[PDB]
């Protein structure tokens, strides 16, 4: 599988805000068909439901605050509010070849 | 030292369907040393 | 929907066998994965098998060590591990196939297994 | 004499219509109607194709509704089938949609009354943005070949259909400087770039947008506001109308093709038969030389794709998000039904275009004795000169060279410039009343025309690839133009001669 | 060197210029104060003035090819025409002859 | 686990391939592939659906391969339909499967073989580089998107180091009109001494007829035949002109087995290809009707790791599309006696053809030289274009090879230089001529042996009419 970086690996912002992840893969990843990007967002102790399907393409039951886009290596998430319920830890994983492969990941708190 | 810069050329009309491509052609032939050869037929001297 | 069960606080190379609680759809016809979930939260993929046994992939550190188990009458799925190392210990939430769907899908609660 | 002609309806009151039109068209010559259907069953559909048109003589289909499979298995055998409901630029592809008709044309026609729209107030300012469609693209070769024959047009900005953050484009938005724009997308991607440029306020006054029809929906309101005009082909579409219109101009077909030489019979259902084909583009090769001087919606006249020509829009007025008829393109002419366009900021006049620069960016290279580069203060300040004479020689602040290394992290130095050229544009200053924006090289090339190793492109380098793409709107620099620096550009005339 | 490449009869010093040719004409300027270099082709109002600054370079030759100097910009500027008309105000009020005493 | 069911339409033998290799070589035998071979003799396309889903009620298959002895375009769009409907990767063989169109679709999952028009636009160019000849019409009717292809010819004229110039107006859409009027028009200013080619056959049968009621036909131009007007193989039409040459797949070696046996041995290890991923096998289905029911999961790129494959050397990369990247490409010249007699090949930027004679039917010379400068001075062609791209005329350095053997094309690709060079260019430009130069490579000038020829001198008293 193509490996990804991912960065910032944990991020504190402030409520109402665009918090933007960023996500670098090595390679150029899929097609103009589709792509790879299946984001899960959970706490300790919560599992991690799907956000993201291929790379902007959501899954259904996300709120539309979380936005995420990017192709190539270019890979982002955009939550243009940031509200009191998005602390959460977050990860994305991908096939080209390997169905588990991650960048760094990332943590997502709140600036207070 | 000549106390003037002007040049010598061609009167055209304002605002026709015209001539590029002769002005293309022109730039080539300067390109082409064409005017060095005018002056090797004309301008030819004496006291030089 | 899911969940896990098998997992504790085990030793070395000796066995161990997770089984994963099965509920509320139909796991005769979807794809499963094994899902190391690390203390220091770096996940590793252990191992595949398909609905009936007929595709598993093991990677370099599980080929030897880890076998599956899957069954669809019972519908309960398991891994038995052997040739344990301490790195192994690990968190577990399993999930199945996203419909061609090389990421795997769907999450439940799940196990800590302890290599020590 | 009798004839078969297929249908496929979604309502039952229409095949109700198709029968009253076969025995309307029965006046002249005998009609036979045969089973009207609606199928979203793509199997079903060519099965009932060739397990119903197993008739021998089903001459024309009139198809209802998205693509199709009798858009295949029809289009073999090879009969004209009339598309009503779907408006796919994909059946104009005369390549395998060769056989079909259609009443309206598909989104694609929009360019010649966008071109019609440019006449309405003869102005030339506009830019256009256009989607990643192949529909679209096609639409975009056609206006191509509208502009072709004046307009200003700036560029065309590319689109994807399924992307969203346009802002990279928004912002480049903003440095040009044509006011006018029009959309061509669907309304969904119109909601993200309506509320974006809304957002980046690309509105300008409220004027700047305007509308196509592909892209009106019920919340095309709720995203560009109110004055932005758009259009519609033609409002309340009776599909017993356009029945009504086609069954008499293929009566005036038949009455045509039926006096004529031995005609192919057409096989009968996809069995035993597949050698029989060209009686339907025979009589659909003369059917095409027919025309329509009738109908209940006016005349219909046939381009080559057989679509009717001389059509009609409702050009729109939009007090708080309602659809006014401001004027109606009659076939011809644009006949007015002229109110007050608010566009609101209050443009209700004929603006045409815009005003804008006084901006002058100058790309600029050293060259002693033209350009004397020298770096200024540890405060940006320039060490300042004089002249033998004392006069303080004029050195505006040089930027742009961000590498002198290059190959190191190295910044955008701050110098100050001093020479002819200083003094001669400064003087300009003074005499076009601009204002001034100094832009270098970082790597400090003129740029030769060399030929990109890749598929035959021969690209211009440095300062002439700068310009070439449209990053300098001045190079100042020692410059023996040549042909292929002047069959791009446009320059006043050189003053120094050299050899 | 594009002047060059439209020319035909010039080919046999081609592959002597390739082997030598500089990125930048300070570089040509050191690489003939230091006899690294025993020609440099440029034109007569650059080559000349550094002749006449710095006392270890001559210009040899007339004049091989008349060119000029002329500005670069985009399509459509049609104050171009005044651009030309101060152009020649220059050359007539002694703006011109002032940029050169100067 | 590998369903390919064999389907033949026409006539052909079922014992051309037997499966008799596949169960040998080397198939890195977990992959189970399975085959179900079926001949037909009619093109009834209920009766072919009926038979996609009844054989697809034996439901092991899902992807096949298939041999239809017709045109039959239509169908080889109506199939492309059906992947993208009944959604399966299939490969195209033979007749309907290689007359393909190609046209956008974005969800049919099957791909071909084939040449592009731009690829044999290519190898169209660079046989014209290869004998120095310099286009200067195509002739181009309204069949579409010829215009796109000229268009990447006239910017590839434009950036191939010479400007070889078009005529002027080449679309003559005549079959609206009479045309003839405007035929005499067009004709009347055409300079070229070679005429390419557009698409269509019935009016290359009429515009044959124009050409001959022009006097075009006779031997002052030549023309280049893509497929499309070709067409059918053993078909010539009687208004054609003497002296074509066809261009298409090389079909002596391409109407046989052992290349469905390729297409097999792409779609298992194309199955590895895939559990490279160790991706689960799509089950196959009891269809034409669940599959595209139940979602379309399976959408996402399968074929992906199929289009990059190169299997025993062979690079099997198929273009997007429906082609393949890397197809053999052969050179037939059509003759006289309306006879397909092959010039050559085209293979991986080489033009593999027989002679660097070209064959034709008093201008014609015959001349030799030897090497003296500065008469005749050195000869090594530029490698920027390929050929020597200035100004001198090739020699004909001849080759030599091993004496066990003749090996003797007679030619190294070697122009010259010199005072005789210019010569031949002043007197060819006078007495208008055209000339077989040669170099001696047999000796000197020479000095006559026992009255025996020496050199130059005898290689022209060898009596092969050289002018020295």
């Amino acid at each position: 599988d193509i490996q990804l970086t991912q960065s910032p690996a944990s991020l504190a912002v402030s409520l109402g805000q665009r918090a933007t992840i960023s996500c670098r893969a090595s390679q150029s990843v899929s097609t103009s068909r589709y792509s790879y990007m299946h984001w899960y967002q959970h706490k300790p102790g919560q599992p991690p439901k799907l956000l993201i399907k291929y790379a902007s393409n959501l899954e259904s039951g996300v709120p539309a605050r979380f936005s995420g886009s990017g192709s190539g290596t270019d890979f982002t998430l955009n939550i243009h509010p940031v509200e009191e319920e998005d602390t959460a830890t977050y990860y994305c994983q991908h096939s080209w070849e390997n169905p588990y492969t991650f960048g760094g990941g990332t943590k997502l708190e709140i600036k207070r | 030292k000549v106390f003037a810069s002007t040049g010598y050329g061609i009167a055209i009309q304002k605002d026709s369907g015209w001539k590029r491509q002769v002005d293309l052609a022109i730039l080539q032939l300067f390109g082409d040393g064409e005017m060095e050869e005018l002056e090797a037929l004309w301008l030819t001297g004496i006291c030089h | 929907k899911l969940q896990e069960s098998g997992g504790g606080s085990v030793k070395l190379g000796g066995s161990l066998k997770l089984s994963c609680v099965v509920s509320g759809f139909t796991f005769s016809t979807y794809y499963m994965s094994w899902v190391r979930q690390t203390p220091e939260k770096r996940l590793e993929l252990v191992a595949v098998i398909n609905s009936n046994g007929g595709n598993t992939y093991y990677p370099d550190n599980v080929k030897g060590r880890f076998t599956i188990s899957r069954d669809n009458a019972e519908n309960t799925l398991y891994l038995q591990m052997s040739s344990l190392k301490s790195e192994d210990t690990a968190l577990y939430y399993c999930a199945r196939r996203d419909y061609d769907g090389f990421a795997m899908d769907y999450w439940g609660q799940g196990t800590s297994v302890t290599v020590s | 004499k009798i004839v078969n002609i297929g249908a496929v309806l979604s309502t039952r009151k229409h095949e109700q219509m198709f029968r009253e039109a076969v025995n309307q068209a029965n006046k002249r010559i005998q009609l036979q109607a045969t089973s009207v259907t609606h199928k979203p069953n793509a199997i079903q559909m060519a099965l009932s194709v060739c397990e119903d048109l197993i008739s021998s003589q089903v001459y024309a289909i009139l198809v209802s509704h998205t693509p199709t499979p009798v858009s295949y298995t029809a289009g073999f055998y090879r009969i004209p089938v009339l598309g009503l409901t779907t408006r796919m630029s994909i059946y104009s592809d005369k390549s395998i949609h060769l056989s079909f008709l259609r009443t309206v044309p598909p989104y694609s026609h929009q360019s010649s009354v966008w071109f019609e729209m440019m006449r309405v107030y003869n102005w030339n300012h506009i830019i256009l943005l256009v989607s990643d469609d192949h529909e679209g693209r096609a639409a975009q070769k056609r206006l191509e070949t509208l502009l072709e024959e004046g307009p200003k047009a700036e560029k065309v900005l590319q689109f994807d259909p399924g992307t969203k953050n346009v802002t990279a484009l928004l912002m480049e938005a903003r440095e040009l400087e044509a006011r006018v724009i029009i959309l061509s997308a669907s309304e969904d991607d119109a909601a993200t770039v309506y509320r974006a440029a809304a957002m980046l306020d690309m509105t300008g006054s409220g004027y700047v947008w305007l509308v196509g029809e592909r892209e009106i929906s019920g919340n095309a309101l709720r995203y560009a506001p109110d004055g932005i005009i758009g259009l519609q082909l033609i409002n309340g579409k009776n599909e017993s109308a356009h029945i009504s219109d086609a069954v008499g101009v293929v009566a005036q077909a038949v009455h045509e093709l039926l006096e004529k030489e031995n005609i192919t019979d057409p096989p009968r259902g996809c069995v035993g038969n597949t050698n029989i084909w060209k009686t339907g583009p025979l009589f659909k090769r003369v059917l095409m030389s027919s025309k329509y001087a009738d109908g209940v919606t006016g005349r219909v006249e046939f381009n080559e794709d057989g679509d009717r020509k001389f059509a009609q829009y409702s050009i729109m007025n939009l007090q708080n998000r309602k659809l006014v008829q401001v004027g109606i393109y009659n076939g011809t002419h644009v006949i007015p039904n002229d109110r007050k366009i608010i566009w609101p900021g209050g443009e209700t006049e004929k603006p045409r275009g815009y005003q804008m620069s006084t901006r002058l960016k100058i790309v600029t290279i050293h060259q002693e004795p033209f350009v004397y580069v020298k770096p200024t203060m540890s405060d940006g300040t320039c060490k300042e000169e004089f002249t033998v004479n004392g006069d303080p020689v004029k050195k505006v602040i040089c930027t742009g060279p961000n590498d002198t290394s290059p190959g190191s992290p190295r910044h955008t130095v701050p110098q100050c410039c001093y020479g002819f050229c200083i003094d001669l544009l400064i003087k300009l200053a003074r005499t076009m009343q601009f204002t001034y924006e100094v832009h270098l090289v970082a790597d400090g090339k003129f740029g030769t025309q060399e030929r990109v190793q890749n598929s035959n492109k021969k690209e211009w380098n440095g300062m002439m690839g700068e310009l070439l793409s449209g990053q300098a709107d001045m190079i100042v620099a020692p410059l023996t133009i040549n042909n292929e620096r002047a069959q791009y550009i446009e320059f006043s005339k050189p003053f120094k001669y050299q050899g | 060197d594009i002047y060059f490449r439209r020319q035909v009869e010039l080919s046999t010093m081609y592959r002597h210029m390739e082997k030598h040719n500089y990125e930048s004409a300070a570089e040509a300027i050191q690489a003939v104060r230091d006899n690294k270099l025993h020609a440099f082709i440029w034109d007569s109002a650059v080559l000349e003035f550094e002749a006449s600054q710095k006392c270890d370079l001559v210009t040899t030759g007339e004049l091989f090819f008349r060119s000029g100097f002329g500005i670069g910009m985009r399509k459509d500027s049609p104050w171009k025409q005044q651009v030309s008309l101060s152009i020649l105000k220059s050359h007539e009020n002694g703006f011109m002859e002032d940029l050169d005493k100067t | 686990s590998i369903g390919i069911a064999v389907i033949l339409v026409g006539t052909s033998d079922e014992v051309a391939i037997k499966d008799a290799h596949e169960k040998d070589d080397f198939h890195h035998l977990s992959v189970v592939p399975r085959v179900e071979l079926v001949a037909m003799n009619e093109t009834d396309p209920k009766s072919i659906i009926t038979r996609i889903c009844d054989l697809m009620s034996d439901r092991k298959i899902q992807g096949v391969v298939f041999a239809d002895d017709t045109d039959q375009e239509a169908i080889a769009q109506i199939l492309d339909f059906i992947s993208a409907q009944t959604l399966t990767p299939i490969l195209g063989i033979h007749g309907g499967s290689s007359m393909i169109m190609a046209d956008k679709d974005e969800s049919s999952m099957f791909f071909q073989f084939g040449p592009s028009i731009e690829q044999q636009a290519s190898v169209m160019l660079n046989i014209m580089e290869e004998y120095d000849w310099y286009i200067f019409s195509i002739v181009t009717t309204y069949f579409p998107g010829y215009q796109d292809f000229v268009n990447k010819i006239r910017s590839t004229i434009e950036n191939s180091f010479v400007g070889w110039e078009l005529e002027e107006v080449l679309l003559l859409d005549m079959s609206l009109d009479d045309g003839d009027s405007k035929i005499q028009n067009q004709l009347k200013k055409l300079q070229s001494p070679i005429i390419l080619l557009y698409c269509t056959k019935e009016e290359a049968t009429y515009i044959f007829e124009v050409a001959n009621s022009v006097g075009l036909t006779g031997y002052g131009y030549t023309w280049i035949v893509p497929s499309l007007v070709a067409g059918d193989t053993d078909t010539v039409p009687s208004e054609f002109p003497t002296g074509l040459i066809s261009v298409s797949y090389d079909e002596w070696d391409y109407g046989l087995p052992a290349r469905v046996r390729d297409g097999i041995a792409i779609i298992t290890t194309a199955a590895s290809d895939m559990l490279s991923e160790h991706s689960f096998i799509p089950e196959p289905k009891s269809s034409c009707y669940n599959t595209h029911e139940k979602r379309i999961y399976q959408s996402n790129m399968l074929n992906r790791y199929l289009i990059n494959v190169t299997f025993e050397g062979r690079d099997l990369s198929f273009s997007e599309d429906g082609y393949q990247m890397h197809p053999k490409l052969v050179i037939i010249l059509l003759n006289k006696e309306r006879k397909w007699e092959r010039v050559g090949k085209w293979k991986d930027k080489s033009l593999q053809m027989k002679y660097y004679v070209w064959p034709r039917m008093d201008d014609h010379l015959s001349i030799v030289t030897l090497e003296e400068a500065p008469f005749v001075i050195v000869e090594s062609v530029d490698p920027l274009s390929g050929t020597c791209m200035r100004n001198t005329v090739p020699c004909q350095k001849r080759i030599i090879s091993e004496n066990k053997t003749d090996e003797e094309p007679g030619y190294i690709k070697k122009c010259c230089k010199g005072f005789c060079i210019d010569i031949l260019k002043k007197i060819s430009k006078s007495v208008k001529f055209t000339y077989d130069l040669y170099l001696v490579t047999n000796g000197k000038h020479g000095k006559k042996i026992n009255g025996t020829w020496n050199g130059m001198i005898g290689e022209v008293v060898m009596k092969r009419a050289y002018m020295a």
